[PDB]
């Protein structure tokens, strides 16, 4: 069935699992024509299919040359994500392939299944979650690469950095999603917050700050208080 | 004309031959039905004054034999079986007509709904739905499963129509994922029509035959299999102009004998809605659409 706050721990066992989050696939920037009409010009865009247990990220990068002579293309974009992560599932070794994919939209449903035809196994399931990995392309370094693209492109990444060699699987996906939701509700001050201390870098092989773990308890706090802030100055409370 | 004579009625019961039903009291004196119209299969069908818990029924088509109902006080119904020898069957059937003890299956002569809804049917075609090939007369009732019910359980007594499944990997052809999907041409005019049902004519005749089955019997399998069949004909964009036409006419019959009170649990808001108003066939369907209309406008 569905993923929810109740059934929140079954993304940290052992049991292979991916979140698909096609948010990002279809990006358009909305601007007038010269008759005064309103054109879309589509920009590249990109699939976030994740494994909350390793961090592994496997961002699939969306070329706009895709979309040339489609119609309908918010709707060919979902059926475009359910094609590419069947191919992903079907380049891994199956000891490696997913046991469940939980698509962080429903209409993302049965696009996936009618693609997995062929793993009637691999449970395809939704969540009840309002997780913020939309935000994902307010990680800079995500960004660059996706904008930079100029053919279809995988990219892999580990998007909790060296992490987990010094906190677990949940505490690394909580730190992500407040984070990510941090960047979502306000980016600028997220982004502000992340970066004021010069004296802390990123590494070359990470997307985020080298912080200690002292150091991420204060950003976290940082992040908790924008979020609640953001949600006062939006609902005047 | 032909009849199907009974050695008694024993039981109260409500006795019902295609779309028509009285009542017959215990022991009451009743031998059977008359002046059957020849050349359609029909269906008569009990439900008992004690239990209205299981409606049952044989579909049966006088040409295929001399048929007759009898009372099994063991089993506990109504059982329909096969004279062979027909001089008896005669000799028998003379007698409770001249004793009058026989009702007449009603001549009508402006009604064509029973050929309208069973135009289609074929009992060599019933039969290989409902297998128990011993009888040439078919057996269903209220709670006998499908067979694609019995894959989601005894194999016997089930209903085997033609599986159909929107996410199977027989209606989806590799590389062609969404346009299979959202499209079901390939799977009705190439799976369906060309592999397995030949010609319209048998897909209709089960399409058919499944709503009698829900109509009558409540049977909940056949009512998904006709609305199974009714959604892939209106979910492909290329359908032959004439099953189009004539599935227009087939369920406006359906529609319009289904009984008035029967409406909420035999009528699929989804699938008619998406007929009707979403699919490609949406413009296809003028005497279904006005007879939905205009006495179900609730449902829609
Ligand atoms: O408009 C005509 C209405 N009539 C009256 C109601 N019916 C009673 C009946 C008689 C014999 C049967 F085999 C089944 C039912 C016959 C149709």
């Amino acid at each position: 069935g569905a993923m929810n706050s109740s059934n929140y721990a079954e993304l940290f066992n052992n049991d292979i699992k991916l979140f698909v989050d096609d948010t990002n696939v279809y990006r358009v920037t909305v601007h007038k024509t010269f008759e005064g009409n309103v054109a879309t010009k589509a920009i590249n865009g990109c699939i976030f299919t994740l494994n909350p247990k390793t961090g592994h990220l496997f961002l699939k990068i969306i070329h706009t040359s895709v979309w040339a002579g489609q119609k309908r293309l918010s709707q060919l974009a979902k059926w475009k994500t359910a094609e590419e992560v069947s191919a992903l599932v079907r380049s891994l070794p199956k000891e490696e392939q997913p046991k469940q994919i939980i698509v962080t939209r429903k209409a993302m449903l049965d696009p996936l299944e009618v693609h997995m035809l062929d793993f009637p196994n691999i449970a395809i399931r939704p969540t009840e979650l309002r997780l913020p990995f939309s935000a994902a392309m307010s990680i800079d370094k995500l960004s660059d690469v996706v904008m930079k693209a100029t053919e279809p492109q995988m990219v892999l990444f580990n998007i909790y950095d060296d992490w987990l060699d010094r906190i677990s699987s949940y505490t690394a996906f909580s730190r992500l999603t407040l984070l990510l939701r941090a960047l979502k509700t306000n980016e600028e001050s997220a982004k502000m917050i992340l970066l004021s201390d010069p004296t802390i870098t990123i590494k070359s092989y990470h997307l985020w700050p080298s912080f200690t773990d002292e150091q991420w308890i204060t950003i976290e706090s940082q992040m908790r208080d924008l979020i609640l802030t953001e949600y006062g100055r939006k609902y005047n409370v | 004309m032909n009849t199907v004579p009974f050695t008694s009625a024993p039981i109260e019961v409500t006795i019902g031959i295609d779309q028509y039903s009285f009542n017959v009291k215990e022991n009451q004196p009743f031998h059977g039905i008359k002046d059957i119209p020849i050349g359609h299969v029909h269906v008569i069908h009990f439900q008992h004054a004690d239990n209205s818990s299981m409606r049952y029924g044989y579909w049966f088509d006088c040409r295929m034999g001399n048929f007759y109902i009898q009372y099994d006080p063991k089993d506990g119904l109504y059982k329909m079986m096969e004279e062979r020898d027909g001089a008896k069957f005669e000799n028998i059937v003379h007698n409770f007509k001249e004793r009058q003890m026989m009702v007449s299956y009603p001549k009508i002569d402006e009604d064509d709904t029973w050929y309208n809804l069973t135009e289609f049917v074929q009992m060599d075609k019933i039969r290989k739905i409902v297998r128990k090939d011993e009888n040439q007369f078919s057996y269903v009732d209220s709670s006998m499963t499908t067979v694609q019910e019995n894959e989601l359980s005894d194999p016997a007594h089930s209903l085997n129509y033609t599986v159909i499944n929107f996410k199977s990997r027989e209606a989806i052809r590799p590389g062609h994922e969404m346009e299979d999907f959202l499209d079901k041409s390939y799977y009705l005019n190439t799976v369906m029509l060309q592999g397995i049902f030949k010609n319209s004519s048998n897909y209709f005749g089960e399409l058919q035959f499944a709503f009698l089955n829900a109509m009558f019997f409540g049977n909940y399998g056949s009512s998904l299999q006709w609305h199974a069949m009714i959604e892939l004909i209106c979910s492909s964009a290329t359908v032959p102009k004439h099953m189009l036409d004539k599935l227009d006419e087939i369920l406006y019959y359906q529609i319009k004998t289904l009984p008035e009170q029967y409406s909420d649990i035999l009528l699929n808001e989804r699938v008619w809605n998406i007929c009707l108003y979403s699919s490609f066939q949406k413009n296809s369907l003028h005497n279904t659409e006005k007879i939905m209309e205009n006495k179900y406008p609730e449902l829609l």
